[PDB]
């Protein structure tokens, strides 16, 4: 968000968000058998 | 693909005016790929 | 700067000395006892810095300006 | 900070956490 | 004079892969020498008859 | 005049849970003795 | 044996754009940017031997 | 011309430690080929 205001007068007002997220998951199975 | 582009102006006087632009635009790909190869072999010796 | 230099805890650093140049703050720093002073460098306010290069972690300083301002009793307490 | 002199007051507060742990067993 | 200017980002991905991967075999013998019956009925995968 | 005013906040929460377990039972019964160990090594033969 | 595989790509975005100047003795400026992606990805293999 | 104040907290605190053990025992078998075992498998 950005914001001015001025007449004499100034208001500046700025903002900033960041919600980042990561979800990983990973699997491997090996049933090996020999008779 | 699409681009849809307008724009109007105006002005009236003894004074208002406005110019205005809006536009929208599309795209689109979808891309296909396919394969299926299919065999059998028989061998009978005597 | 030209600066009392102690970089090594001093309750009453005098010691100064003709680094003399010219333009540049001085640093003052006490950390209670661990008291300290050094020909500085300006351009420099950063208690991390001072932590680091001092070794102190609970240390309050000022990066006084220019020349002979940082004799150990400007900090008070 | 406030200038009329100018003057200012910054705050810092911050908690760094690392943590880590590797075990290897193998048994022949 | 006022003035603002407001923007938002959202970005998504997500990603899900399996795969199964089964290999079963079974050479049977009767008969002939017991070091050429386990060395036949051995499976090569890269030749398996 | 001025005056300004300021806060910033952050987190980075990152965790890693990896693991791997690994069984591996070679049983051999009869014949002669080098064979029988090197049957018993953890490679197929 | 059958060896099969199917690859699939959907990619699309969708934008919008807008500016709108007003005076009247009162000046003003007016904008809106929006731009939508979606992007699908599919790829299906079986094999049977 | 200026005047420059600060002051503050500094705390780190660390555990660290690392164990590595291992152990290789071929009984029987001739000492050569039971060294080269116990040596490589
Ligand atoms: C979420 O944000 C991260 C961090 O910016 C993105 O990772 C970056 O992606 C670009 C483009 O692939 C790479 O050039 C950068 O090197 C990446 N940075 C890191 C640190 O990996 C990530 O792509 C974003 N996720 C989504 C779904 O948009
Ligand atoms: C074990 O043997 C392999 C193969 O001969 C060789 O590459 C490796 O360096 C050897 N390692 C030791 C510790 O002898």
């Amino acid at each position: 968000m950005a914001s001015k205001s001025g007449f004499s007068s100034q208001s500046d007002r700025g903002k900033h968000y960041i919600r980042r997220t990561k979800r990983f998951s990973h699997t491997k199975s090996v049933f090996l058998h020999a008779r | 693909e699409a681009k849809h582009c307008v724009r109007i102006e105006t002005k009236k006087r003894v004074k208002k005016t406005k110019v205005e632009h809006r536009c929208t635009t599309n795209k689109l790909s979808e891309k296909h790929e396919g394969s299926f190869i299919q065999g059998a072999e028989k061998s009978i010796s005597l | 700067l030209q600066c009392y230099n102690c970089p090594n805890p001093t309750a009453d650093c005098k010691t100064a000395v003709n680094c003399s140049s010219d333009f540049d703050a001085c640093l003052i720093t006490k950390a209670g006892l661990q008291v300290y002073n050094k020909c500085w460098k300006f351009e420099h306010c950063n208690f991390n810095d001072v932590t680091t290069r001092l070794r102190e972690n609970e240390l309050t300083y000022y990066c006084c300006k220019k020349d002979l301002c940082n004799f150990n009793e400007q900090l008070e307490n | 900070s406030d200038s009329f002199h100018s003057q200012d007051t910054s705050f810092l507060n911050e908690l760094n956490k690392y943590n880590e742990k590797k075990f290897i067993f193998t048994r022949i | 004079s006022s003035h603002g200017c407001k923007e938002l980002e959202n970005a998504l991905k997500a990603a899900s892969g399996t795969q199964n991967n089964v290999l079963r075999g079974e050479p049977f013998i009767r008969g002939g020498g017991a070091g050429f019956i386990s060395g036949l009925s051995y499976l090569e995968l890269d030749n398996p008859a | 005049v001025g005056k300004c005013r300021g806060i910033l906040n952050e987190i980075k929460d990152r965790n890693k849970r990896d693991t791997m377990v690994e069984d591996l039972v070679v049983l051999v019964r009869g014949g002669a003795s080098e064979h029988i160990t090197t049957l018993a090594y953890q490679e197929l033969p | 044996f059958y060896n099969s595989t199917w690859s699939y790509v959907k990619h699309t975005s969708t934008e919008h754009t807008s500016s709108s100047r007003k005076r009247s003795f009162f000046r003003s400026s007016s904008s809106s940017s929006r731009s939508y992606t979606s992007h699908t990805n599919e790829i299906h293999k079986g094999k049977s031997y | 011309h200026c005047k420059k104040f600060g002051g503050g907290k500094t705390e780190r605190a660390r555990k660290a430690m690392a164990v590595e053990d291992i152990i290789s025992r071929v009984r029987g078998g001739s000492s050569g080929w039971s060294g080269g075992l116990a040596q490589n498998r």
